């Protein structure tokens, strides 16, 4: 069925075209590579307008409908989860291997053949890494270099203004939640928020449980001491509903009666706190001012309006357990923790409910402050960096230059060894090395100096000055040697790049025909 | 390539087998049409003199270098 | 005015078979560079965008649809071929349009459809005698343990690829998953779940069903994760706090009244957990979400909960099991309620991997994949599927010949020295027949990025001199003993691919004009 105006295209025409849209995506992205890089102005279909240039976030915003294109958007959504920092490389490198292979489908190569090349020298690649490869923590748990490396990344985002109180924050999460000595994190449990107002400096680490919600009362304890948190969905007071009141007398013979069940039930609700034990009374819906005044006398803290989600949320930190009726409370169902305090941010009162268990749990959030909604997403994402990059480093000591000195250096060793490969991968193992020098390529065009010059300078000085490999100098500094400038990437996340881009372009060489039924 | 491709053979397999053995031994590797394959050509017997590789890349790059300087082409007359 | 047709298109004659000639080449065309496990890939768009990416001939044909008649023919022969195998549709697209091309000059010459077809039925029989004379049956070879040679075949398929240096734990894991199921071997039985991360050998192989087990809400340090005999419960209830599904909303002014609402708002939700504990329910779970004030009823009344699993992992513990899932939880009784021998909650790669051992419908069981990306496992998954054929191929039919296109070479040489001795049309026909038998080894070095001239031309040489078994081999670029090598097919399975192309090919030419209803 509908047959008519099918696609049909298949041969090298499909290959270069399938190509074609690749390098589009690619060269679209080979300008915002590094620091330097251009920024690219997005607008959304709500109208809105923002200008970043994150390889995530413009692959997520680029709503290619051609087929080939959406496949280079998937490969990059895992990429986040591994590597993190070189989004980029990997879309950069990709198209420059599909268009080294056009060279190739000229010459008359098969594109299985050359997707067996790359691999190849992937392999070689990834072994050459670990030979040029450093180590920072090895065979001690230290939090000085630690803070310093990872400082040295976000120094290029909007954190730029306070990145160093950043990067001491990151270290203390991952910490908490993970230990150096299993070396086995879980950014999974490292969260994100934040809140406009405040600046970059006001960043916070909260080891445990954060929701922007306040005491019932200011004459509240600021510091809950008791660990008996009595969680609940209804407020221990004349109860009310979860979701409207929609108040609607009928008469006095009721509303007098209402009255009445203040002082009974604001007595013996609160009297139930105390047969109980419950010192901090978490709840959805807020107290009014007549339990706030048992409360106080009491020294009985407790938390008013909370939503419907964030109940959950203290529950599974604190280890707690959710009380949805007066008859259903005991000792059993409540939280525990070791201090809860109350957080006044200075002169603005946000007052946002600070659980700690007054040790390093399994559980942290980040809440990022700021004074404009623009530089908290893009300071949120390069958080994001510092996260992946500790964890590469806690997971692997061993790291590589950056500044392109690895892409140099597996380019002279994929060069070397493609001699010694008597098939026809020989060509697809030199396109390989080739294609590897499009990254430093293109930070030397970024920063506004001649690519070529550039990039064969560095690598006859990684052979005639000095063996040991050298990176290029996008930042105008001193000189090249990266080890000096304190630039160096996991050895992780190198090696994913260059298996990833590759992965994708053997997935896309590997497809000759895309089929659609057409409309008629 | 183009001798291969003239002799039958595969013309990107036929120099890229060519370039290991090359790395590997010496220059008596070679295409040998008379056989129709990869042979050591100093067994064959067939050699040239050093005048006409080195006259043909030195004449050849001259003009490459003359071709590659010319700017533009005016008109006289 | 006064006209024959009025709207009904007709043509008649060698124009007609000529044109389903060529429709079904573009058939082929769509199908011919899958062949082989190193075949490319096809992309395949529905309506709706969503992309469709995927090496198997059988499911391209069933998206593409081809609305040509002659077209349609090849499709539901290979559909057919599908369903009582599931492998060789392939081949048999490809031979029937091949044996459609060779004999396009003949007819073209003025040669009798009919004439053609004496020569298929003919050349097909003969063709299927040579197979079962030639063939060889392999049950206790050299006195090894089958166990060791269906290790040889499932590392064959898994030569060369991106788990090549573990390729000895991973056709291990092929031989284990097959040999623990029951006299009926299906490929559906065996699942496959994929987990990012770790090495490869740490791929798992779980005896029942596994899943990744999402639910993270509280209920820790309560429901013990071992059970002898449980009632295993399986539904599709969202027994959540803050739910869409269990929820109440009443909004008045008497405060005396909301005493009732917000109470009456959980006895609803308890009279459905009440509900869950009366049926005898121990091993509870549901597709949608539970929230952490039922996890608390299961804790207090010691009752296990895990929900959040997916439909399929439910289903295929169903049948594991031998339950059923209930949407509601009303009719929840000893009815649906499932069974098994030994359950536990497992640690693999970290996460918690739920799966009960030794069910009693234990036909079934999943393979938990590690790598250090997806393409790592997606790529481990094509060839692992075929892996568990070719295991199960074995077993089954003893008698096999031959692979990569070895057979296709010798029928060749028998069917083209029969066709000398043959006086008459026939022989110009089974010569033809023999050439069409090329295209299965040809493909599968073009696919490969061979050269097909220097093999075949090395391969049909071989087969002059003596040769029964050499075939291609997608590895090397050379010819190779495929049964040596280990590269098998089924003789039965291959003789149903020649009925069925020839028979394909025979509905093709036997037709001469088409007939359509203007409508
Ligand atoms: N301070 C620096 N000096 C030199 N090179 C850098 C510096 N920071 C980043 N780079 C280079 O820029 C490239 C891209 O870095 P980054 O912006 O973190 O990733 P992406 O561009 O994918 O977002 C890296 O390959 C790295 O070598
Ligand atoms: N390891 C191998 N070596 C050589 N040939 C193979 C190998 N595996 C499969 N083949 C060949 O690939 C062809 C197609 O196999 P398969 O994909 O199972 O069927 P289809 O292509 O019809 O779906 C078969 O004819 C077989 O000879």
């Amino acid at each position: 069925k509908d047959q008519d105006r099918k696609s049909r295209l298949m041969g090298l025409e499909a290959l270069k075209s399938h190509i074609m849209a690749a390098k589009a995506v690619a060269n679209t992205m080979r300008t915002s590579l590094g620091p330097n890089g251009l920024d690219k102005m997005m607008v959304d279909k709500d109208g809105d307008v923002t200008v970043t240039n994150d390889g995530a976030t413009i692959l997520s915003m680029m709503d290619v409908d051609h087929q080939i294109a959406k496949l280079m958007v998937e490969l990059s959504k895992s990429q986040d989860d591994e590597i993190g920092d070189g989004t980029t490389g990997v879309v950069v490198l990709a198209g420059a291997l599909l268009e080294e292979a056009e060279q190739l489908l000229d010459r008359g190569i098969h594109p299985i053949r050359i997707a067996d090349g790359y691999e190849q020298a992937a392999r070689v690649a990834i072994e050459h890494l670990d030979k040029i490869s450093d180590s920072v923590l090895v065979d001690i748990k230290d939090t000085e270099p630690l803070i310093q490396t990872a400082k040295t990344t976000l120094g290029s985002k909007v954190v730029n203004s306070c990145h160093r109180q950043m990067a001491e924050i990151a270290v203390n999460a991952v910490l908490t939640v993970a230990d150096m000595e299993r070396r086995d994190v879980d950014f999974e449990l490292i969260k994100v928020e934040g809140k406009v107002g405040g600046r970059l400096e006001d960043t916070k680490l909260i080891k445990g449980v954060i929701v922007d919600k306040d005491f019932s009362h200011p004459q509240m304890p600021k510091k809950v001491e008791d660990a008996k948190i009595a969680i609940l969905t209804c407020p221990f007071e004349p109860p009310k509903p979860k979701t409207k009141h929609k108040l609607d007398v009928t008469s006095v013979e009721d509303y007098k009666a209402l009255q009445k069940y203040e002082k009974e039930k604001f007595e013996e609700m609160i009297q139930q706190i105390k047969e109980t034990g419950a010192n901090l009374a978490i709840c959805q819906w807020g107290f009014d001012d007549e339990a706030n005044h048992l409360l106080l006398q009491n020294n009985l803290p407790a938390v008013r309006w909370v939503g419907g989600p964030e109940i959950e949320l203290i529950a599974i930190a604190t280890g707690g357990r959710i009380v949805p009726r007066f008859s259903e409370l005991t000792a059993e169902k409540l939280g525990f923790a070791g201090l809860v305090q109350e957080i006044s941010f200075g002169t603005t009162k946000d007052k946002m409910l600070v659980i700690e268990q007054c040790k390093n749990s399994r559980a942290v959030t980040i809440f990022i402050r700021g004074g404009n909604k623009m530089i908290i997403e893009e300071a949120k994402r390069s958080l994001h960096d510092a996260l992946c990059v500790i964890r590469n480093l806690i997971r692997d000591n061993r790291v590589v230059y950056g500044g392109g000195a690895a892409e140099i250096s597996c380019a002279l060793a994929v060069s070397q060894e493609a001699d010694k490969c008597p098939t026809l991968e020989q060509y697809a193992m030199r396109a390989f090395a080739d294609a590897l020098e499009v990254i430093p390529m293109a930070l030397s065009e970024n920063s506004g100096m001649n690519p070529i010059q550039t990039m064969t300078e560095v690598r006859a000085r990684q052979v005639k000055e000095m063996n040991p490999a050298l990176g290029i100098d996008c930042l105008h500094k001193g000189t090249n040697d990266m080890k000096q400038q304190h630039v160096i990437e996991t050895l992780i996340g190198k090696k994913q790049q260059i298996s990833l881009a590759t992965q994708m372009v053997r997935m896309i060489l590997k497809i000759d025909d895309i089929r659609k039924p057409g409309e008629s | 390539s183009t001798l291969a491709e003239n002799a039958g053979l595969n013309p990107i397999s036929t120099v890229t087998e060519l370039r290991n053995r090359h790395a590997q031994g010496e220059k008596t590797a070679g295409i040998n049409v008379r056989k129709g394959g990869i042979s050591n050509i100093l067994e064959e017997l067939v050699v040239q003199p050093l005048l006409v590789s080195v006259s043909a890349l030195t004449l050849a790059t001259e003009t490459v270098r003359s071709i590659l300087k010319i700017d533009d082409v005016v008109n006289t007359r | 005015v006064i006209l024959l047709k009025e709207g009904t298109d007709s043509s008649q004659g060698i124009p007609q078979l000529v044109s389903n000639i060529s429709a079904c080449q573009v058939i082929a065309e769509a199908v011919r560079t899958t062949l082989g496990p190193r075949g490319m890939d096809k992309l395949i768009v529905d309506g709706r965008g969503k992309a469709t990416i995927s090496n198997d001939g059988a499911t391209i044909l069933k998206l593409l649809d081809v609305v040509h008649p002659a077209a349609k023919t090849l499709v539901d022969i290979a559909k057919s071929q599908d369903a009582e195998v599931g492998d060789g549709t392939t081949s048999v697209t490809l031979l029937a349009a091949e044996f459609l091309k060779q004999v396009k000059p003949y007819v073209e010459e003025g040669l009798h459809p009919q004439i053609i077809i004496r020569a298929f039925r003919t050349a097909t029989q003969l063709a299927v005698n040579k197979i079962k004379e030639i063939a060889v049956t392999v049950k206790k070879a050299d006195k090894v343990e089958q166990r060791k040679l269906l290790e040889k075949c499932a590392m064959t398929a898994l030569s060369s690829k991106l788990i090549s240096q573990q390729k000895a734990f991973f056709a291990k894991m092929v031989v284990d998953a097959v040999m623990m199921l029951d006299d009926l071997l299906q490929l559906k039985m065996i699942g496959i779940k994929k987990v990012q991360g770790g090495a490869l050998e740490d791929s798992q192989l779980v005896a029942g069903v596994a899943f990744k087990k999402t639910f993270s809400y509280a209920g820790f340090e309560m429901q013990p994760k071992k059970y002898h005999n449980p009632k295993i419960a399986l539904l599709n209830v969202e027994l959540e706090l803050k739910a869409e599904k269990d929820n109440a909303e009443i909004r008045v002014h008497t405060v005396e009244d909301y005493q009732a609402i917000v109470d009456a708002e959980w006895n609803i939700l308890y009279d459905k957990l009440e509900k869950i504990h009366h049926s005898g329910a121990k091993v509870v779970s549901s597709k949608l979400p539970i929230g952490d004030v039922a996890t608390q009823y299961f804790a207090d009344r010691d009752m296990f909960c895990a929900g959040r699993v997916p439909e399929e992992d439910l289903k295929r513990t169903m049948m594991a099991c031998g339950g059923s899932i209930q949407t509601s939880v009303n009719a929840l009784s000893a009815d649906v309620l499932g069974r098994c021998q030994v359950f536990e909650e497992t640690q693999i790669g970290g996460e918690r991997y739920n799966f009960f051992t030794g069910c009693p419908k234990a036909k079934t069981c999943t393979f938990i994949l590690r790598g250090g990306a997806e393409q790592f496992m997606e790529e481990t998954e094509r060839s692992l599927h075929d892996a568990i054929m070719i295991v199960r191929r074995a077993i089954k039919n003893d008698s096999v010949v031959a692979g990569g296109g070895a057979i296709e070479m010798e029928l060749s040489k028998y069917l083209r020295d029969y066709s000398r001795t043959i006086p008459g049309k026939q022989q110009l026909l089974i010569g033809a027949y023999a050439k069409a038998l090329e295209i299965i080894p040809r493909q599968l070095c073009d696919n490969a990025g061979f050269d097909a001239t220097n093999i075949l031309n090395k391969l049909r040489a071989r087969h002059a001199q003596g040769g029964t078994w050499y075939g291609v081999d997608i590895n090397n670029e050379d010819i190779a003993d495929n049964f040596e090598a280990f590269v098998w097919e089924p003789a039965m399975v291959r003789i149903n691919a020649l009925t069925a192309a020839s028979e394909a090919a025979c509905l093709i030419v036997s037709v001469d004009e088409t007939i359509k209803n203007p409508r």
